[PDB]
């Protein structure tokens, strides 16, 4: 449609304006249209279509939440439990879910993955297609959750596999990795001590290098280093 | 209370 | 979708659940819905109406704000290689919000304003009238907007003339009303001493008679006398 | 700056 017609820098710019103006669905599909294009972007590039499709979803999610909370204090028993209503609209909104977390997979798999030249970006882009699929694991039920969760390890794990031995351990895309790893363990897998000794052994890790890191990136790293922490507090 | 992933910033 | 066949009570239902999911896109088209069902709608379902549309537009007229300000520094800077991109999502941004306002109008001609039985309800639509006109105002140039604001003025002034007649001054849709023709007045129609006028009266009317006051509305018609002062704070 | 109009309620 438009998005094709549009020069790459024009796309970037509307980008820019619909984050200004706190339109995230324009913003995101902004994005998607420069990533079409088929250059590799930028880390502000990269900014961008990050923080564009994470509002879009994260405004699903929180809906999602709240319509699955009063669909199964409706479904207890002894509550008047009246209605198809709030199930069908549950259901609206998570197909709606869905359908951008697969958008986001799509272009990741299309032309982001693959085509990343640097070690930063490629862990950017296997973080991300984790943390896509962890968002369709929240909401999956039944056998089709089991192989959502196993392409949400697969990527994280790839991720983690490159990041420990190309980046340092202060580096924000790899905290930041390890962060959404360890709540990947902790609230889709089941697995409590693995969340657990992960975070402690990033943070250790992350503070015993934090002299090195540049002035650059030190207010996004002591940023997931707190949340490290606060989540291993929730966690003990 | 639900664990915290990364925030957006910048 | 097919909300013609959807059952009156089930619409409503879902725009109960939209709102509390935030999700007012869905909300406004659920009470839209509900609506065409062709019955009157009671205080509750004006209200779910109105908080649907009101959130919806609102959400719009901010973001054409922050474009029409970017936009207007970009072209009084005058750099020869920028301003066509702003323009141009401005632009995309002024007509979704056209087209809500539309629809709107749209809702109120086709069912609501005729179909009333009571001068509460039948003041209530004007009203809204009045206001969506004043929202196309807002984004409105040359001679359409000459159009846009005499059809705001006119239902506007409907509204007084029956709410006059037919309710108490501290009634909170009367008082509603007052506030928004006099922020016409001030902001739309560049006639600031009927703006002033207008709000005084309204003030002093509402505490002549604030005792008389029902507890039920004391807090909505108070928190609009409220409104009025502040006003009248900036405008003096 | 500009004039407050009616806010939503409830
Ligand atoms: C250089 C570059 O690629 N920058 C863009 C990325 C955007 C967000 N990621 S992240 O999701 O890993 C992250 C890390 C730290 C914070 Br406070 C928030 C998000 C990092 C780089
Ligand atoms: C009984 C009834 O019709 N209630 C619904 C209306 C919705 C909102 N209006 S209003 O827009 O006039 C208004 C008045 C006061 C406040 Br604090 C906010 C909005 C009143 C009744
Ligand atoms: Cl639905
Ligand atoms: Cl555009
Ligand atoms: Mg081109
Ligand atoms: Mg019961
Ligand atoms: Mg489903
Ligand atoms: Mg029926
Ligand atoms: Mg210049
Ligand atoms: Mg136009
Ligand atoms: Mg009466």
């Amino acid at each position: 449609g438009a998005m094709g017609s549009m020069e790459r820098a024009s796309l970037i710019q509307k980008a820019k304006l619909a984050e200004q103006a706190e339109r995230y669905e324009d913003m995101a599909a902004f994005m998607k249209g420069a990533v079409e294009k088929g250059e590799e972007l930028s880390c502000e590039e990269r900014n961008l279509l990050s923080v564009a499709y994470k509002n879009v979803v994260g405004g699903q999610r929180a809906a999602w939440r709240v319509l699955s909370s009063i669909e199964q204090k409706s479904n207890e028993e002894g509550s008047e439990e009246k209605g198809p209503e709030v199930r069908e609209y549950r259901e609206k909104v998570e197909t709606e879910l869905q359908g951008v977390c697969d958008t986001v997979l799509g272009l990741l798999d299309s032309h982001l993955i693959k085509e990343a030249g640097d070690a930063e970006s490629r862990v950017f882009y296997l973080k991300m297609k984790g943390d896509y699929y962890r968002y369709l694991a929240e909401v999956a039920t039944g056998d089709d959750k089991k192989r959502i969760i196993d392409s949400a390890r697969s990527a994280y794990q790839e991720a983690m596999d490159i990041s420990k031995k190309e980046m340092p351990p202060t580096n924000p895309i790899r905290l930041g990795l390890a962060l959404n790893f360890s709540v990947f363990h902790y609230e889709i897998a089941n697995s409590p001590e693995e969340a657990i000794s992960l975070a402690k052994t990033t943070f250790d890790e992350a503070m015993a290098d934090l002299h090195t890191l540049s002035e650059d990136s030190y207010k996004d790293s002591t940023l997931i280093m707190q949340l490290l922490r606060d989540n291993l507090t929730l966690w003990t | 209370d639900r664990s915290s992933s990364a925030p957006n910033v910048h």
